[PDB]
């Protein structure tokens, strides 16, 4: 319905970290516990006020089972931000973070704003990745960092807000 | 958990089912590739069909 | 064709592999449905992407 | 490159009867022995002289494993001819012919020109469906009939020629 900027943002990260529920939570305020691996490629849009401006965030999602495939170029084409997501309760998803980083360096624009997102912060009893360790990694690598829970919503808005404002 | 068959039989059954999973895997890969190759085209031509929710244009 | 395991073991192996084929089948169906639902949209909007050979428009 | 008529034709029939090789043989003069079940939906076009006229035949193909699915309406939409194909060496594919006929009645235009095609006529030693039996069935049901071999090419042109001229 008009807007001052249209920003393409992509979700990337291991399968199971909660990419699709960060999407549905941001764009529809919906969460699904019985959430199947994403087939294909899709996007959803949401308009938000960031400063004085209205921004159409065009959020893209796909399976993070594979690294590079035929849709990869088209997926990063025109993307001005990536949310790179791991699962705070699965150390492996966090080990894979640098693998996804290389993948961005290889296929995204050199100026992509990348935010590192540790998701599933509701699983405090099951934590496998200390905030500090991830915090350390992010600043070392020029990345914004945040922890979210698509399940209970903590920081989901803040995460999209932050990346979008840093794209300005 | 179900008896009846000899060790020999349950054993060629296992082989037959391994070969069947191999065929299913292959098919899954073929399906995946077809999807990816079709999405490239959808993406370059009419990306709006990938919108959620789907607005027919 | 390969020994080693007890009749008991080869037998829970068979159960484990049946359940695995069931999961692969389900996945094949999910892939098929996604394809069909995407093709409806491709067909109604830009059927030319289904041309062989593919001329980018 | 211009033409006097554009005709949409669809292939239907059991999986394995040779639908996709009738397609490649007609449109590209190619045959493949190692031919996988068709994924998705596709078409290929070919222009031919039929009488004085040039006709773009737009030939559609898909898997014949399923009867009715989400693509079915769109598949028959605008189709002016169907080649309904069985395998002369597999009696089952021929038993399924009336099932495919009902499917046409249910989803195609009431004026679709339908041709019945017994394919794999190169398999003379393996014949399961006598020509007469199929010939009988076709005329009884208002259908043109022909036997083809996508493998050796017999009647493939004649088949498309006939259906296209009967669409005029
Ligand atoms: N506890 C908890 N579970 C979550 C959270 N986010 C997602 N999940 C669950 O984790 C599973 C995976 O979520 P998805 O959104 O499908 O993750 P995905 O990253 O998109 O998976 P792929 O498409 O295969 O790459 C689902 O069972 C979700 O319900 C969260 O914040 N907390
Ligand atoms: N001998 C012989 N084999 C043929 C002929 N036409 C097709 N075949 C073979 O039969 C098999 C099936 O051929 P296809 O063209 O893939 O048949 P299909 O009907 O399109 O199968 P679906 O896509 O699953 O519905 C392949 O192995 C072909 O090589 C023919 O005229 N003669
Ligand atoms: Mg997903
Ligand atoms: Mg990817
Ligand atoms: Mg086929
Ligand atoms: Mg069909």
């Amino acid at each position: 319905d008009e807007y001052d900027y249209l920003f393409k943002v992509v979700l990337i990260g291991d399968s199971g970290v909660g990419k699709s529920n960060l999407l549905s939570r941001f764009t529809r305020n919906e969460f699904n516990l019985e959430s199947k691996s994403t087939i294909g490629v899709e996007f959803a849009t949401r308009s938000i006020q960031v400063d004085g401006k209205t921004i159409k965030a065009q959020i893209w999602d796909t399976a993070g089972l594979e690294r590079y495939r035929a849709i990869t170029s088209a997926y990063y084409r025109g993307a001005v931000g990536a949310l790179l997501v791991y699962d705070i309760a699965k150390h492996l998803t966090y080990e894979n973070v640098e693998r996804w980083l290389k993948e961005l360096r290889d296929h995204a624009d050199s100026n992509i704003v990348i935010m590192l997102v540790g998701n599933k912060s509701d699983l405090r009893h099951l934590r496998a990745v200390p905030t500090d360790e991830a915090r350390a990694f992010a600043e070392k690598n020029g990345l914004s960092f945040i922890e979210t829970s698509a399940l209970d919503s903590t920081n989901v808005e803040a995460a999209f807000q932050t990346i979008l404002t840093e794209i300005y | 958990g179900y008896r009846s068959l000899t060790y020999e039989e349950v054993l060629q059954e296992l082989v037959k089912h391994k070969e069947l999973l191999r065929r299913k895997d292959t098919h899954i890969r073929e399906l995946e590739d077809y999807i990816d190759n079709l999405l490239v085209r959808v993406m370059e031509e009419t990306p709006s069909i990938l919108r959620v929710p789907y607005e027919p244009s």
